[PDB]
């Protein structure tokens, strides 16, 4: 009887209308894939033979639930079938499927069971069928998923004043270093967002160390926030951005903000793309820092090819695109950066990102290229000199590739879905206290649920344990009370046959 | 110099650790005792970089009569201007 | 896998039932005498017990027969009858008392639920060898009883030398499969279940 540990497919509900699976508790057995009834029975997948139309048929037939395999390496597996776990994953993660789905790793227990299963479901031998019928039933605990309705999304945000004024610009950056997979326990997210974040981290660090010194204390109030709720439809930029604008009237999100940026998988990948919801007006502050950017991407670093992507923004779809769409929507100047070209690729979410994904060159390269282009346009440079041939972090400010990988590395140690990272959970205060090492004012704002059409409501049971039984059906068993009482019928005679036998001695 | 650095440990491990910073020269008179307390970064007040060995022994609070382990010690002599040491802490026992 | 718990259930107790109606239980009607053999039973497992306490494996399995054995002279003296008969008033209420031990017990709590493991019927199998196996430790005590002869001492002392059979063969298989184990078991327990009807049949006279 292995028990096991099965993560379920994602259960949320957004705006009102739920999302993924919506059941946490099955009991039945376990036919794998075969041309059975394959009804109220769990299913059996193994990511190696895990098709798409197969999986639409397995819910057009009702199972009971589905169990996925994942293999054990999950680094091993070939790039291509990386590739289609990559292009299956949107169209699975967007349905209201009432099937619970669990979502297993490999085991030699496991392998073996999956294995029997296999063997049973594809196939006198009718009845020696019947009495070679080992079956496993597999049954789960817990109650089935409730919406966790006391659930405060955190948000961890940080000031860095300008030099002198009152009025200064306040350019903003964000990213939401959350990230949901098909499964939010296995969404460790490390080429998503959690690699836009951790620039964002190394150039808090480099912009405190540019803020530190009086004599590189630029006159420019940076907002810096490493939002919660991200690819959930943003909404703890939208919690924080509502919060500093209608409810207080102080705070710098109104004073002089400049363009606010977004970063999110900006990591591996040899192309930068710039998404914006609207074209920058030439001249201003997003026009001239877009200048600066080309201008150095075309000369600092010729080896990345770089290009506007210009999405309108669409007041249709379940989420707001981009993270700076929401920022625009609030009459505020933003863009996102991201190695990405198209939003709607999946290549977000993606639990596939294992951390071997984020080339560290890359993340390495790409935050030279955003630092030294925000560097040039917050100082002026362009009507400075400073010609974009020549780089302003070589050394004493170099970007640290140990740094860098480390951390990358502590963000995809733990998942890192927005349901399971606690407001007050470990990683939560390590990176307050990254963060609070270098910037100012550092709180965390929180979304509760709204309480009223609730924005989201995430449910629970996540992480529930399975139970592999052991069983045959009652065919087998009525086969055995057979043999035994053909046994008890020669017990019968034996009691005869042996006062026979001592009176012949 | 501005110190940092990680620590990969498990979250229950993490308010029974204090990383030091042993000098060389004197292992038995530290100079640097920051709790880790709740977060897994270290951010040891900025130092100045000349030479200067030091060590970053993990003086955890948990002794071996319960829970078996060894605490890490790294040395990052003082030339660079950056450092990011990323003790690993996997107790046992 | 209730029916289950019924189908081991019928192969270990239905045996004892045609015994006891095969037997002549109306001869003597053997309830209350099938009643004190238990409770000498019991008392000589706690007997064991204590000993064990007090008291690697083979002192506590000489111990454990010792004090079966001891047990099953004395509820012999305490009946006199038939000598196949008093044979059946000693085996049966010790077999039943074994199988109303941790041989039945675990047959209720496992089993019936939902997981299936051959455990039950290969106690089931094992407890109706234990039937063979209590009817020679009979034999024995009726041997050492009955007279004394025809170099019976040196017989007598050849069976109790076998008896904690059981504990050697555990002791071979843990040092050497479980189906195969309980095979060995059941033949090793068959030839010595031969060895005591031969010593019967030598001993008729």
């Amino acid at each position: 009887a292995h028990e096991f540990t099965v993560y379920r497919m994602q259960q949320y509900d957004l705006q009102g209308q739920p999302y993924g699976t919506r059941n946490a508790v099955l009991n039945t057995e376990a036919r794998t894939m075969a041309a059975e009834v394959l009804s109220r029975r769990c299913v059996l997948m193994r990511l190696l033979d895990f098709s798409y139309e197969q999986y639409q048929k397995a819910l057009r037939q009702s199972a009971g639930a589905v169990v996925i395999i994942l293999p054990r390496a999950m680094a091993a597996v070939p790039q291509d079938v990386v590739r289609q776990f990559m292009e299956i994953e949107p169209e699975m993660l967007a349905m209201e499927t009432a099937v619970p789905v669990y979502f297993a790793v490999e085991d030699e227990a496991l392998l073996s069971i999956y294995k029997q299963t296999q063997a049973a479901s594809a196939s006198a031998e009718v009845l020696l069928r019947t009495a070679t019928a080992n079956g496993f039933q597999m049954v789960t605990s817990g109650v089935q998923s409730k919406a966790v309705s006391d659930w405060l999304i955190a948000s961890v945000e940080g000031r860095l004043t300008g030099l002198g004024g009152e009025d200064l610009p306040t350019i903003v950056i964000v990213a939401h270093y959350d990230a949901f997979g098909v499964a939010p326990w296995l969404s460790l997210g490390a080429d998503s967002n959690g690699s836009g974040v951790s620039v964002l981290l190394e150039l808090a660090r480099l912009f405190s160390r540019l803020y530190t010194y009086k004599r590189t204390h630029a006159a420019y109030n940076l907002l810096f926030f490493a939002s919660g709720g991200g690819k959930f439809n943003y909404q703890g930029t939208k919690r924080w951005l509502e919060d500093n604008l209608d409810h207080t009237d102080s705070s710098l999100l109104q004073d002089n903000v400049a363009f606010v940026l977004c970063l999110d998988t900006v990591g591996r990948g040899s192309s930068l793309h710039l998404h914006v919801s609207k074209p920058p007006r030439e001249g201003t502050l997003q026009h001239a820092f877009l200048r600066e950017l080309e201008t150095v991407a075309a000369h600092q670093f010729p080896e990345v090819r770089f290009s506007m992507v210009h999405k309108r923004i669409n007041l249709a779809e379940d989420v707001l695109a981009w993270e700076h769409e929401r920022f625009a929507i609030r009459r505020l100047p933003a863009f996102t950066l991201s190695h990405l070209e198209s939003h709607r690729d999946g290549q977000r979410s993606s639990i596939m990102d294992v951390r071997s994904r984020v080339d560290s060159k890359t993340l390495t390269r790409n935050t030279r290229i955003i630092a030294e282009a925000l560097t040039r346009v917050i100082y002026n440079l362009t009507e400075k000199g400073t010609p974009p041939d020549m780089p302003v972090f070589t050394e004493q400010m170099q970007i640290q590739q140990e740094q860098l990988d480390s951390v990358m590395d502590w963000l995809t140690n733990q998942p890192r879905a927005a349901q399971l990272v606690d407001k007050d959970s470990t990683f939560l205060s390590t990176l307050e206290h990254h963060l609070s090492r270098y910037l100012k004012d550092v709180k965390q704002h929180h979304v509760k649920a709204d309480k009223r059409d609730p924005e989201f409501v995430f449910y629970d049971q996540l992480k529930q344990v399975m139970n592999a039984y052991r069983v045959k059906p009652a065919v087998f068993d009525l086969l055995l009370a057979v043999g035994i009482a053909a046994y008890l019928g020669m017990a019968y005679v034996a009691v005869q046959h042996f006062s026979l036998l001592y009176k012949t001695v | 110099f501005d110190l940092s650095g990680n620590v990969i440990t498990s979250s229950e491990y993490l308010p029974t650790l204090w990383v030091k910073l042993y000098k060389s020269e004197n292992l038995d008179n530290p100079i640097q005792t920051v709790s880790l307390g709740q977060s897994l970064f270290f951010h040891f007040p900025p130092l100045l970089r000349d030479g200067e060995n030091y060590v970053v022994l993990l003086d955890s609070t948990l002794p071996r009569s319960q829970y078996d382990y060894i605490l890490p010690q790294v040395s990052f002599t003082a030339v660079g201007y950056h450092k990011h040491i990323t003790l690993i802490f996997n107790p046992t026992r | 896998t209730l029916f289950h718990f019924g189908n081991c259930f019928a192969l270990a107790y239905f045996p004892y039932f045609i015994t006891y109606k095969c037997s002549g239980l109306s001869e003597y009607n053997a309830f209350w005498k099938c009643v004190q053999a238990g409770v000498t039973y019991l008392f000589v497992q706690l007997c064991k017990m204590l000993f064990l306490a007090t008291f690697i494996g083979e002192f506590m399995k000489a111990s454990v027969d010792v004090a079966d054995l001891i047990g099953l002279n004395l509820v012999m003296s305490r009946n006199a009858g038939k000598g196949e008969y008093k044979i059946m008033v000693a085996a049966l209420g010790w077999a039943t008392a074994e199988l109303i031990m941790s041989r039945c017990i675990p047959l209720w709590v496992g089993a019936r639920g939902i997981e299936f493991d051959w455990k039950y019927i290969q106690m089931s199998i094992d407890s109706n060898i234990s039937l063979v196996h209590y009817i020679v430790a009979s034999a024995q005590v009726w041997m050492i009883t009955r007279y004394d002869h025809t170099f019976r001492p040196a017989v007598l002392l050849l069976m109790f030398l076998s008896v904690y059979k059981a504990f050697v063969m555990e002791t071979f298989v843990h040092l050497c499969g479980s189906w195969a184990a309980l095979l060995a078991r059941a033949v090793v327990t068959g030839l010595l279940a031969l060895s005591t009807l031969a010593l019967y049949v030598a001993v008729v006279n």
